[PDB]
C-alpha cells in the first residue's frame, strides 16, 4: 500500500509522521490489512449489525447538575487566559 | 506475614482491631519495597498517600474497610495523575473519580497506586507502556501479559492483594494467566465505564484480579451495578457474589469448542488444560464437545472493531484542553499533528491509522459494518452452544509467558496472543482466567466463558478449582 | 428572466432546554467563559454522554409541527473533525437514520399564493463551543459545546430571495409557537447556511451549487441571495461556468466572496456512537405529543378570522408576532369588543410602544387597560379625541385609563 496512502490517512488522523514511521507503517499496515482480510468468505446479507440488548433508550431528565469548578476544568490546560482555553489563532 | 494474608484473614483482624488500616498498608508497602525494583508494577505508587488516608479511616464494617487496592492507570483517580501509560497524558491530573473508584472509596478501600499498562491499553505484554516494561515475577526474563500488566504482577507478588484492570480483548484474563492469578472480566454492562479512559467503547470492561475467588467476588460486587453517568451500563441488580461463590450447583456442563482443536497450542498448555478438564470430570462436571462455527473469525473481527472505535475515542487528545502539547508549531494543524505524533506510542498510532481507514466512507461497509455483522454471527454461536452447555472452557492462552522482544518484531505476532480471549468481548460475555498448573516454572491459565449475567457460575467453578488446587500459595520472589 | 434560482437551506435551531444534550450543565446566554462545563461536554478522558429527554421530546414536537414522518428508531452517529471549539474530536448527531423525514412548510406569498417548501430531514445533534480571536491566539469558551440543536434541511424548493426570508420567518414562528426554541438569530439560537444554483427556466436538471455560510439575520440572507443569483447569472451569460465552492457574505458591502483558503472537507468517518444505544421512540409518545401540540400559526390565523371576525390583514399581524395575538386575546377577554380592541391595538398602542422602544410583553398598558379604555370609547364616557390623549399618557405613566380620566376630569 502506497506512501500516498499512509500520508492521506495520517492527515485525517492529525499525525505528522516522521520519515522513519512512514516506511515502517507502509509494511506493518499492508501486513495487517492482509492479516484481517478473512471476512469476505462469510455471507452477511441478512445479518443485523451487533448491538447490545436493551428494552428502552436510556434518557435523563432536563435538570441541571453542578458543573465542574472552572479551576479544575482549566488546571490541565497547556495555556489558559481569563477563563478561556488558549490555542494558536485559527482563521 | 500480613501481606501474605487474604482479605478474609485481613478483615477479621481489622474488624477486631488486632490490626489497623495503617499497618496493612505498611505491610504491602514493605513488600512493594522488596519487589518493585525487579517487577515495576506501578506508574504512580500512592502508599504514602494511602498511609495518611488510613489514619482517618474508622468505620470497620465497611465491606472493604482496610483493603489496599491497585488500580490500572487508565481508570481515573482524582487529584492524582492518570497517564494511560502515555506521553500525551503524563502530568494529566485527574479532575474526577471514575465511578468504580468512587464506589471502592465508599467501601473503605485504599487506593495504593496506579498500575503500569500498555499505552492506552493496547497490547498483550505491557512492553508498550511509554515509560517502562513491567516484568513477570515468576521469571523476570518474561512478560506479565497485557494490557493490565502491572495490575496482574502486583497481585502476583502481593504488593497488593487485589487489583482493578480493564479487558477489551483479554486484558485482564491473559495477564491473570501469565502471572498465575485469578482475573475476571464481567458481562459487558455490569461495571460502569465512567472514568475509564475509553479504548473500544463497545468492548471495554473494568474487571478484577485476585488470588482467592472470594477476594475477586467481593471487589467485583462492590464496583458493579447501574451508573446514571453511563448509558451502556445495565439496569440489572448485582448478585450477592460473596455469598454465592461458596455454593455448589449440581450437574453443570462444560463445552469444548471443536473449532478450538484446530488452534496451535503449546504442548505444556495442552497437557495442563487436559488435566484441568479430567480433574473437573472427576468432580462430576459433564464434558461435551460444542460447535462455534464462526469463532475462528474472532481475531479479524476484533482487529477491525477495536482499532475503529479507538481512532474515534482518541480523537480528543489534541493539546487543547489538557495533557501534552508539542513545543514547536506554526499553525493549529501542526499543533494538532505534532502533539499527537509525539505523544502517542507506536501501537497506538497503528490502530489509529487502521481505525480511520476502517471508518472511511468507501471502506466502512466492508470493514466496520461487516465486522459488526460477523460479530453477531459469533455471538449467536455462543447463545446456541449455551443451549446445551453452561460454561465454555479452553486455555486462556495458546502459550506460556513469552520473552521480552519476542512479539515486537511483527505487530501481528502480538495480536495472536489474543486468539482465545477476544471471542468473549465480541459476544459481550463474562470470562474468567484461573491458574490451572505450573509448567516449566510458569503459570498456565484455564478460561471459562459464561452466559450473559452469569458471573456467579464462573466464580463458583473458580472457587471449587482452588480447593483442589491451591495456586494462592505459590508466591514468587521469596 | 431566462433563468431560475434553486435554493435550499440548512438550519440549526437551538432547543430551549435548561440542560445540554449529553450532560446536566446549564444552557444559558452570556455566562462567564467555561463555567457551565463538565468532564462530558469538555471531552475529557473517560467521560460518557447521556441523552436529554426533553431535547428528544422537543425535537419530536418540532418534527410533527413540520409535518415530518417521525421514525420510531433513529441512531446517534459520530461525526469526526478536528477543531478547537469541538472537544471530543467528533460531533454527536444523526446521519442515515435521522429522527424525522419527509415534511413541509407552507409559505404565504405577498402576491396572494401559497407555496410549499419540503423538509428533507430533521435530526438531533449537539453544538460546538465558541472561539474568540485575540492577537496571535484563539480563546475557547466551551459553554456552548453540547447544547442541543435540531438540524433542519430543506429540499431545494425555494425559488426567490424573498421566499428564503419568508421561509425562515415561518420556521422561526413555528418553533416559537411550538415552544421548542426562541429561534432568534440575534442570540445565535438560529443559524442558516444557504445553497444556491441557477437553471434555465423550466429545465429539470440542477445547476452547480454554491454554499454561503454565516449569514446572521433574515434580512442578510435575502441580501446575500439577491446578490449571489445576479453573480451567477452574470457568470453563465458571459459564457463562463459557475464553480462549486463555499462563500462568505459581508453585510457592509452586501457582496459574497470566495475564500482564500482552498480547503476541501474531509471524510467525517460516520458511525453509530458505541456509547449510546439507538433512540427508540414509542408510537404512544408521538401520539401524546401530537394530541397535546400547542396551537400553530396557520391554525391560529383561521381561528381568529372566525372567532373574532378579524380581517386577514389584522389576524396576520397578531399571528406573525405571537405576543401581540396573546395581548389581544387577553384584552378581548376583559371586554368582548374585538373590532374595537384590534383598532386601538394596531392603530394606537403598537406604534406608541415602538416609539419608546418597548416590547409588547413589557408594555405599561396591560391588556386590562386597553380593554378598559375601549370600554369608555364604546360607552361614550369619553371621545375618540380624549381617548387618543389618555392612551399617550397611559404609555407615558402606567396609570389606568379611568385613573387619568378622574385626575384630569371626565
Ligand atoms: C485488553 O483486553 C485489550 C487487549 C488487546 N489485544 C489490545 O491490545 O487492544
Ligand atoms: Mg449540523
Ligand atoms: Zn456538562
Amino acid at each position: 500500500v502506497d506512501r500516498e496512502w499512509v500520508l492521506k490517512i495520517a492527515k485525517l488522523a492529525r499525525l505528522e509522521l516522521k520519515e522513519e514511521e512512514i516506511e515502517v507503517f507502509q509494511k506493518q499496515l499492508s501486513d495487517i490489512l492482509d492479516f484481517i482480510d478473512q471476512l469476505k468468505e462469510l455471507d452477511t446479507e441478512n445479518v443485523e449489525p451487533y448491538i447490545q440488548e436493551f428494552e428502552e433508550t436510556p434518557m435523563r431528565e432536563d435538570e441541571p447538575h453542578p458543573s465542574l469548578d472552572r479551576e479544575k476544568a482549566l488546571m490541565n490546560a497547556p495555556e489558559r487566559k481569563d477563563g478561556f482555553f488558549v490555542v494558536p489563532r485559527v482563521v | 506475614m500480613l501481606w501474605k494474608k487474604s482479605l478474609s484473614e485481613l478483615r477479621e483482624l481489622l474488624k477486631r482491631g488486632e490490626v489497623s488500616p495503617k499497618e496493612v498498608v505498611e505491610s504491602f508497602y514493605d513488600r512493594y519495597n522488596q519487589t518493585e525494583e525487579k517487577v515495576k508494577a506501578y506508574i504512580t505508587p500512592l502508599y504514602g498517600k494511602a498511609l495518611k488516608q488510613a489514619e482517618s479511616l474508622k468505620e470497620r464494617e465497611l465491606p472493604l474497610f482496610g483493603i489496599p487496592i491497585a488500580v490500572k492507570d487508565n481508570i481515573l483517580v482524582e487529584g492524582e495523575k492518570t497517564t494511560c501509560a502515555s506521553k500525551i497524558l503524563e502530568n494529566f491530573v485527574a479532575p474526577y473519580d471514575a465511578t468504580v473508584i468512587e464506589r471502592l472509596k465508599k467501601a473503605g478501600a485504599l487506593i495504593v497506586g496506579k498500575t503500569n499498562l500498555d499505552e492506552f491499553a493496547m497490547g498483550s505484554s505491557t512492553e508498550y507502556s511509554a515509560f517502562f516494561p513491567t516484568k513477570n515475577p515468576w521469571d523476570l526474563e518474561r512478560v506479565p501479559g497485557g494490557s493490565s500488566g502491572g495490575s496482574a504482577a502486583s497481585v502476583a507478588v502481593l504488593s497488593a492483594p487485589v487489583s482493578l484492570g480493564s479487558d477489551t480483548g483479554g486484558s485482564i484474563r491473559q495477564p491473570a494467566s501469565f502471572c498465575g492469578v485469578i482475573g475476571i472480566k464481567p458481562t459487558y454492562g455490569r461495571v460502569s465505564r465512567y472514568g475509564l479512559v475509553a479504548f473500544a467503547s463497545s468492548l471495554d470492561q473494568i474487571g478484577v484480579f485476585g488470588r482467592r475467588t472470594e477476594d475477586v467476588a467481593l471487589v467485583l460486587e462492590v464496583i458493579s451495578g447501574w451508573d446514571e453517568k453511563d448509558s451502556t451500563s445495565a439496569k440489572v441488580p448485582v448478585p450477592e457474589w460473596s455469598e454465592e461463590v461458596k455454593k455448589e450447583v449440581k450437574g453443570l456442563k462444560i463445552g469444548l469448542p471443536k473449532e478450538f482443536f484446530e488452534y496451535e497450542l503449546q504442548p505444556q498448555v495442552k497437557e495442563a488444560f487436559e488435566n484441568f478438564i479430567k480433574e473437573l470430570e472427576k468432580e462430576g462436571f459433564e464434558i461435551k464437545e460444542v460447535s462455534l462455527p464462526h469463532v475462528k473469525y474472532s481475531i479479524p473481527t476484533y482487529y477491525i472493531i477495536a482499532p475503529s472505535e479507538a481512532s474515534s475515542n482518541l480523537a480528543r487528545y489534541d493539546g487543547v484542553r489538557y495533557g501534552y502539547r508539542a513545543k514547536e508549531y506554526k499553525d493549529i494543524f501542526e499543533m494538532y499533528a505534532r502533539t499527537r505524533d509525539e505523544g502517542f506510542g507506536p501501537e497506538v498510532k497503528r490502530r489509529i491509522m487502521l481505525g480511520t481507514f476502517a471508518l472511511s466512507a468507501g471502506y466502512y461497509d466492508a470493514y466496520y459494518l461487516k465486522a459488526q455483522k460477523v460479530r453477531r454471527l459469533i455471538t449467536n454461536d455462543f447463545l446456541k452452544a449455551f443451549e446445551e452447555v453452561d460454561v465454555i472452557a479452553s486455555p486462556t492462552t495458546p502459550t506460556l509467558p513469552f520473552k521480552f522482544g519476542e512479539r515486537l518484531e511483527n505487530p501481528i505476532e502480538m495480536y495472536l496472543s489474543d486468539i482465545l480471549t477476544v471471542p468473549a468481548n465480541l459476544a459481550g460475555l463474562p470470562a474468567i482466567s484461573i491458574p490451572i498448573a505450573w509448567k516449566d516454572g510458569l503459570p498456565v491459565g484455564g478460561q471459562l466463558i459464561g452466559k450473559h449475567w452469569d458471573e456467579t457460575t464462573l466464580l463458583q467453578i473458580s472457587y471449587l478449582w482452588e480447593q483442589k488446587f491451591k495456586h494462592y500459595e505459590k508466591i514468587p520472589l521469596t | 428572466e431566462k433563468y431560475e434560482a434553486v435554493i435550499g437551506l440548512e438550519i440549526h435551531v437551538q432547543m430551549d432546554t435548561k440542560t445540554k444534550m449529553f450532560c446536566g450543565c446549564k444552557v444559558e446566554f452570556g455566562a462567564e467563559p467555561n463555567t457551565n462545563v463538565c468532564p462530558v461536554c469538555l471531552g475529557m478522558p473517560g467521560a460518557l454522554p447521556i441523552v436529554n429527554k426533553r431535547a428528544v421530546e422537543y425535537a419530536i414536537r418540532a418534527s410533527l409541527a413540520l409535518n415530518c414522518e417521525v421514525h420510531e428508531e433513529s441512531v446517534f452517529a459520530r461525526k469526526h473533525y478536528f477543531y478547537p471549539d469541538l472537544p471530543k474530536g467528533y460531533q454527536i448527531s444523526q446521519y442515515e437514520k435521522p429522527l424525522a423525514t419527509n415534511g413541509w412548510v407552507e409559505l404565504n406569498l405577498p402576491n396572494g399564493e401559497k407555496k410549499k417548501v419540503r423538509i428533507r430531514r430533521l435530526h438531533i445533534e449537539e453544538d460546538a463551543g465558541k472561539n474568540i480571536h485575540e492577537g496571535d491566539k484563539t480563546l475557547v469558551d466551551l459553554n456552548r459545546a453540547g447544547t442541543p440543536l435540531m438540524e433542519i434541511v430543506t429540499e431545494p424548493d425555494i425559488r426567490t430571495p424573498e421566499e428564503a426570508r419568508l421561509f425562515l420567518e415561518k420556521l422561526r414562528n413555528i418553533m416559537r409557537y411550538a415552544g421548542v426554541s426562541k429561534a432568534d438569530m440575534e442570540k445565535g439560537q438560529l443559524r442558516c447556511d444557504i445553497n444556491v444554483s441557477i437553471r434555465p427556466k423550466g429545465s429539470k436538471e440542477f445547476g452547480t451549487r454554491v454554499e454561503i455560510k454565516n449569514v446572521n439575520s433574515f434580512r442578510f440572507v435575502q441580501k446575500a441571495l439577491e446578490y449571489e443569483i445576479e453573480r451567477q447569472i452574470n457568470v453563465v451569460e458571459e459564457g463562463g461556468e459557475v464553480v462549486q465552492e463555499t462563500r462568505t457574505f459581508d453585510p457592509q458591502t452586501g457582496k459574497t466572496y470566495p475564500m482564500r483558503t482552498k480547503e476541501e472537507a474531509e471524510d467525517y468517518r460516520y458511525f453509530p456512537d458505541p456509547d449510546l444505544v439507538p433512540l427508540k421512540v414509542k408510537k404512544e409518545w408521538i401520539e401524546e405529543i401530537k394530541k397535546n401540540m400547542p396551537e400553530l400559526p396557520d391554525q391560529r390565523f383561521e381561528r381568529l378570522i372566525k372567532e373574532y371576525g378579524l380581517s386577514e390583514y389584522e389576524a396576520g399581524i397578531l399571528v406573525n408576532h405571537k405576543e401581540v395575538g396573546d395581548f389581544f386575546e387577553e384584552a378581548v377577554r376583559h371586554f368582548k369588543e374585538p373590532k374595537g380592541i384590534v383598532n386601538w391595538l394596531i392603530n394606537d398602542l403598537l406604534g406608541l410602544l415602538r416609539d419608546k422602544g418597548i416590547s409588547i410583553e413589557e408594555s405599561p398598558v396591560k391588556p386590562e387597560h386597553l380593554a378598559e379604555l375601549v370600554k369608555l370609547i364604546k360607552e361614550k364616557v369619553i371621545s375618540t379625541k380624549i381617548g387618543k390623549e389618555v392612551i399617550k399618557e397611559m404609555v407615558e405613566t402606567g396609570k389606568t385609563p379611568s385613573q387619568i380620566v378622574e385626575e384630569k376630569g371626565l
